[PDB]
């Protein structure tokens, strides 16, 4: 998958939908070093 | 056939004449009490769908109940109406089964395909509601599981109006039909006080005449808030029993009109989120929510230490559950009472010197089911 | 030695000692984070209020030495709605992340929410979470779970000895992560894998390969060492899982190596 | 002794013993609730895997029993009755500690 | 409800005093359960006044239950529930045994506990004095060791298979 | 009810029922309670028994439905108390 | 009091010796005669250390049911025979 990013800083991943995916967490984004990649969801963030 | 699978009553018979049947239960103890001592309270709940098979429903509800003294929690009223609903079709799935088998033993045969479309339709709804045609894990210790579908209530309408042709049908082919009489009539009688010594429980009790019953008497649901005549027996013979048995029929069929008249919008499960899980949308988006739902499912919930013994109208008698809270999550011992038991302790005082026919007959008077009695 | 009344029956407390030591003399147990006895006292996370059998507002329980005849209820309503309070607040932050988290089946925040938090979350915004600070070979720090007990510094700096690591910052965003990207080794850094309230500190090598409830605890002796100290090694199943200290005041007391870790 | 009156095998009365004691604070918790009360733990015994999916199959009759108390004397007692072999341990309470948060600030 | 509290707190100081040769003591469960304690030798003088009118025409045993508890002097304890008709109430008297001390028979006085004498004696060791048939049910036929015994495997000692070489389980 | 068996003019029996009563308690000594409370009711419903010659509104007084099985009620307290002092 | 006791014990043995032939007929059981006999003396021999006052008598309660059950054919040629331990690996 590509790496989704906003020019924001935390974010919220549900794994897509409500609740049909996993718990609503938040992935920081303090490091632009590194990706977030999410808890759950595996889908990484910038 | 006659032997329901699981019984192995063993009989001294003379010529013809029984002299002593003898019952040998437990051809079919699963053992059932030992294992629900190693889980916890939520986990131990399907074993009692597992007793009184036949009777899905009322079973959960005496555990919940159970429960629920100790945890010191009611049900939101919309709850208690559903499990007096279900309550009560499981009263007619028990009574279809059992004035139904009780016929096919004696050869009817045809009763049985008659009704068993209906407890079809019935294993529509438990199909419908909680996603299983029947052993429905579905009455919780803190109320209900999931609300039931909008499309519903219409439909339990649509059937019951229609269901007492249908009654009415088989009374025509059994009340009247005086060879079913001559067979089940002077058979088999008990003393109304004798009874009481033995313990007999429920329609066993009706039948000969004592007033006795535990929705009137001490009710535990919405059945103070409904209305509905308990049918008192008289001689005591099988056939008294039987009319005891669709005359019941009718009544829980008088009882779910009204409760189709008054079903209150609220919640199902209780609002305590330390014993009733949370909602799915909830849980996935608040901490605590996610919490709870969590230990509820791993440790589950505690119970104060303490011990009880609930009793209500199932079928067949009352079902008594007698559990003791250790305090911890895992009940300490759960003794449960099995109305057939006493029953069918009681049957071979009823039938000495009775044809072997007519043991046969007898023995489905008691109406008994063997998976309850072994527990 | 002073005599001091727990809820309602006498106790002849020793002189001085916190209210907590003296609730725990009568075995009725305070819930607790960030104190911790072989560690020091804090007074941050104030799980601990419990309420004077007069005075108006409730004080820290491992805090106030017992004195003169004191009663306390500690089953007081006003005590009761205090932990409420305080529990929702430590919730309004802490990720969900139960399933996940390798803490997640004995850690001390769950039962605590449990046993007192009230159940209806009733914060509607938006938690904070932070960046991770990798630390070593061991552990695995994950933050955002971080609850600020500094504890694990009162581990470092008072026992460990290396002062290395410690809070950063003010308000929210404050962290207890050490700043700069240097490693922090030492021998002692295996047992705050032990130490820490949460999962905010856990072993990476036993990391997501079991959880508690499964594993059996048998007791006996490490072997690494002559020094012979108490452990509690726990299997699932036909196999060892993980090694924790069992306390015991002539040798490890609660605490362990880290080579036999 | 009522030995004769259990059931049980020989096998499981003579060769392995109990091991009695007062369970240790699982260590991550902060928990004391579950340290008290005496049990009776027995010794484990080989357990293997099933060849097919690699379950832990297991031969022993009781490896999982084990059983709370109130007082050890009682326990002992209790496994006499059984004739059980027994390696009681000792409650082990820690010592009381002097806390002081000014101790803190002495220089 | 405060009411039921009382008539059963009343009820209970009533029957203390009748015959106190033998009440332990008469514990309310605060849910409205009354329950006694009884001597072991003296079951049957007290379930039989139990039947027997004052107001304690307590008829039909509802169940024999028997608590196991591995602690003390005498472990397994056991229970006595019973209901009275008129007065639509229920009660719950009960006791406790040594291992190897018979406790006598309490069916003639409850009439309906002829079952329960077996169950309670083959899940337990327990055994009853009078009474005419203890004999196993809700076993297999030898199997030997009690179940229920708190102690005692749930996996049991034994399993049958059926092995063709002897043909036989 | 199917045992109960019906008995015309009970009183009489009756009479015997609460005299064999007072009798075969006569024996109690004043020490245990039982006697004081079951003559207590027992001389009650006996006083009512001869206030009331009547049945049909008899039942209504002795607030037990069917004295018919209540006299055998009553029965049952007479071998009652001829286990009372059985058991002294 | 022990020896009382003794006799009842004696008393079974007639019993089951008595009945054992009777065993191996009904039940079509093709155990040698005397092993049935033979294997009864062992587990007779299998609590010959018993002491206790009441534990002994409170034994041949439960031994009475075991000839109790094979006298009524209750139990079988499975059930029977399943105290020779035949199928067991040595
Ligand atoms: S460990 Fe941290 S995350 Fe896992 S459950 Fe306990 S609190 Fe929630
Ligand atoms: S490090 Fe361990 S102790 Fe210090 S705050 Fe984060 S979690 Fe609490
Ligand atoms: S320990 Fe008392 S404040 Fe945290």
């Amino acid at each position: 998958q590509p790496v989704s990013e906003v020019g924001s800083r935390v974010i919220s991943c549900d794994g897509g939908g409500g609740a049909l995916g996993h718990p609503r967490v938040y992935i920081n984004l303090d490091k632009e070093t590194k990706t977030g990649t999410c808890g759950y969801c595996g889908l990484q963030f910038r | 056939p006659a032997a329901h699978g699981v019984l192995r009553l063993v009989m001294e018979l003379s010529g013809e004449m029984v002299r002593k049947c003898d019952p040998h239960i437990g051809l079919l103890h699963r053992g059932t009490e030992k294992l629900i001592e190693y889980k916890t309270y939520l986990q131990a709940l399907p074993y009692f769908d597992r007793l009184d098979y036949v009777s899905m429903m009322c079973n959960e509800q005496a555990y919940s109940l159970a429960v629920e003294k100790l945890l010191n929690i009611q049900p939101p009223p919309r709850a208690q109406w559903i499990r007096v609903l279900f309550g009560e079709i499981t009263r007619l799935l028990n009574h279809i089964m059992a004035v139904t088998t009780h016929a096919l033993d004696i050869g009817a045969m045809t009763p049985f395909f008659w009704m068993f479309e209906e407890r079809e339709k019935m294993f529509e709804f438990y199909e419908r509601v909680s996603g299983a045609r029947m052993h429905a894990a579905y009455i919780r210790p803190g109320g209900v599981h999931q609300d039931l579908p909008l499309g519903l209530l219409d439909d339990i309408y649509e059937f019951s109006k229609n269901f007492s042709f249908r009654i009415d049908e088989l009374e025509e082919m059994l009340t009247n039909n005086r060879i079913w009489r001559n067979r089940t009539v002077d058979i088999g009688v008990v003393t109304a006080e004798d009874a009481l010594n033995y313990g007999f429980s429920g329609v066993m009790l009706r039948g000969s005449g004592i007033q006795w019953d535990l929705r009137k008497t001490q009710p535990y649901d919405v059945y103070d808030q409904v209305e509905f005549d308990v049918p008192i027996g008289s001689r005591g013979d099988c056939y008294d029993r039987y009319l005891c048995r669709v005359e019941e029929m009718r009544q829980s069929l008088r009882i779910i009109s009204q409760c189709l008249n008054k079903m209150p919008p609220g919640e199902i499960k209780v609002d305590d989120a330390k014993v009733s899980p949370p909602k799915r949308a909830e849980m996935k988006t608040s901490m605590e929510s996610l919490i709870h739902h969590f230990k509820l499912y791993t440790e589950g919930y505690q119970v104060p230490p303490g011990a009880t013994y609930t009793a209500i109208e199932a079928p067949k008698g009352e079902f008594g559950v007698y559990l003791v809270s250790d305090g911890s999550s895992r009940p300490y011992r759960c003794k449960i009472k099995a109305p057939g038991f006493a029953h069918l302790a009681g049957l071979d005082k009823m039938s000495k010197g009775h044809m072997l026919a007519d043991v046969v007959a007898i023995i489905g008077t008691q109406d008994i089911v063997f998976g309850e009695v072994d527990r | 030695l002073i005599e001091v009344f727990v809820d309602g029956q006498s106790v002849m407390v020793e002189p001085g000692t916190t209210v907590l030591q003296a609730c725990e003399k009568v075995g009725m147990q305070i819930p607790r984070f960030c104190y911790h006895e072989r560690l020091s006292v804090a007074g941050n996370c104030r799980m601990c209020l419990v309420e004077i059998e007069k005075a108006p507002k409730v004080v820290a329980a491992c805090a106030m030495p017992v004195m003169k005849g004191w009663n306390i209820l500690t089953n007081s309503e006003k005590s009761k709605k205090a932990r409420e309070g305080v529990m929702e607040f430590l919730l309004a932050n802490h990720p969900l992340d139960c399933p996940i988290c390798d803490q997640g089946g004995e850690c001390d925040l769950q039962d605590q929410s449990m046993m007192f938090g009230s159940d209806r979350s009733r914060f509607l915004e938006g938690k904070r979470a932070v960046e991770d600070k990798n630390i070593g070979p061991l552990v695995k720090t994950i933050m955002t779970r971080c609850i600020q007990c500094t504890r694990c510094i009162r581990f470092a700096s008072e026992i460990a000895g290396v002062d290395d690591l410690g809070t950063t910052g003010r308000g929210n965003d404050m962290q207890v992560g050490t700043y700069i990207e240097k490693m922090f080794m030492s021998e002692l850094s295996g047992n705050i894998i032990d130490i820490c309230p949460v999962g905010a500190l856990t072993s990476k090598p036993y990391a997501f390969t079991a959880r508690p409830w499964e594993t059996r605890k048998t007791e006996s002796i490490d072997v690494m060492d002559a020094v012979g100290s108490n452990i509690v090694v726990s299997t699932r199943t036909g196999e060892v899982m993980r090694i924790l200290p069992r306390m015991h005041e002539d040798i490890n007391e609660e605490w362990i190596s880290d080579k036999t870790r | 002794d009522i030995t004769t009156l259990t059931g049980v095998p020989e096998e499981h009365i003579k060769t392995r013993k109990v091991r009695i004691f007062v369970p240790a604070r699982n260590n991550m918790q902060s928990g004391v609730n579950n340290t008290k009360k005496w049990k009776m733990e027995f010794d484990t015994r080989e357990r293997w895997e099933n060849p097919l999916m690699g379950w832990s199959s297991t031969a022993d009759p009781l490896s999982n029993l084990v059983l709370t108390f109130s007082t050890k004397e009682d326990a002992v007692a209790f496994a006499e009755k059984n004739g059980w072999s027994f390696d009681v341990e000792e409650r082990k309470v820690p010592k009381p500690k002097s806390k002081s948060y000014g101790a803190n600030f002495s220089w | 409800n405060d009411v039921v509290h009382k008539q059963l707190s009343a009820f209970g100081q009533y029957v203390a005093e009748i015959l106190p040769k033998y009440v332990q003591q008469v514990q309310v469960s605060c849910f409205n359960e009354l329950e006694i304690f009884i001597h072991p030798d003296g079951v049957i003088p007290v379930l039989t006044f139990l039947r027997d009118h004052t107001n304690a025409q307590f008829k039909s045993l509802a169940d024999l239950t028997a608590v196991d508890v591995p602690t003390r002097q005498n472990r397994f304890e056991i229970v006595y529930n019973l209901l009275s008709l008129r007065f639509n109430s229920r009660i719950r008297v009960k006791t406790y045994t040594d291992e190897l001390t018979p406790i006598e028979s309490s069916v003639t006085v409850y009439k309906a506990a002829n079952w329960y004498e077996r169950e309670i004696w083959d899940m337990f060791g327990v055994f009853f004095a009078n009474h005419p048939d203890l004999r196993r049910i809700l076993t297999d036929y030898g199997f030997e060791g009690h179940p229920f015994r708190k102690d005692f495997p749930l996996s049991g000692y034994v399993e049958l298979r059926y092995d063709d070489e002897v043909k036989r389980v | 009810l199917v045992g109960l068996a019906v008995c015309e003019t009970p009183h009489e029996r009756l009479k015997i029922l609460y005299t064999k009563i007072l009798d075969v308690l006569g024996q109690i000594p004043k020490n245990a309670a039982y006697r004081k409370y079951t003559e207590q009711i027992t001389n009650e419903k006996l006083g009512m028994v001869k206030a009331e010659p009547d049945v049909k509104k008899l039942e209504e007084q002795l607030q037990g439905g069917q004295i018919e099985e209540v006299i055998l009620q009553a029965e049952n307290e007479l071998s009652l108390a001829r286990k009372m002092l059985r058991w002294k | 009091d022990m020896n009382e006791a003794k006799r009842r014990v004696r008393e079974l043995y007639r019993a089951w010796y008595r009945e054992v032939p009777n065993t191996v007929h009904l039940f079509q059981l093709d155990i040698s005669v005397k092993q049935g006999r033979d294997k009864v003396r062992e587990m007779f021999m299998k609590n010959a250390h018993v002491t206790d006052p009441r534990v002994v008598d409170l034994l041949v309660i439960k031994g009475k049911m075991e000839l109790e059950e094979t006298i009524n054919v209750w139990k079988q040629r499975t059930h029977i025979m399943r105290f020779f331990h035949e199928t067991e690996a040595p």
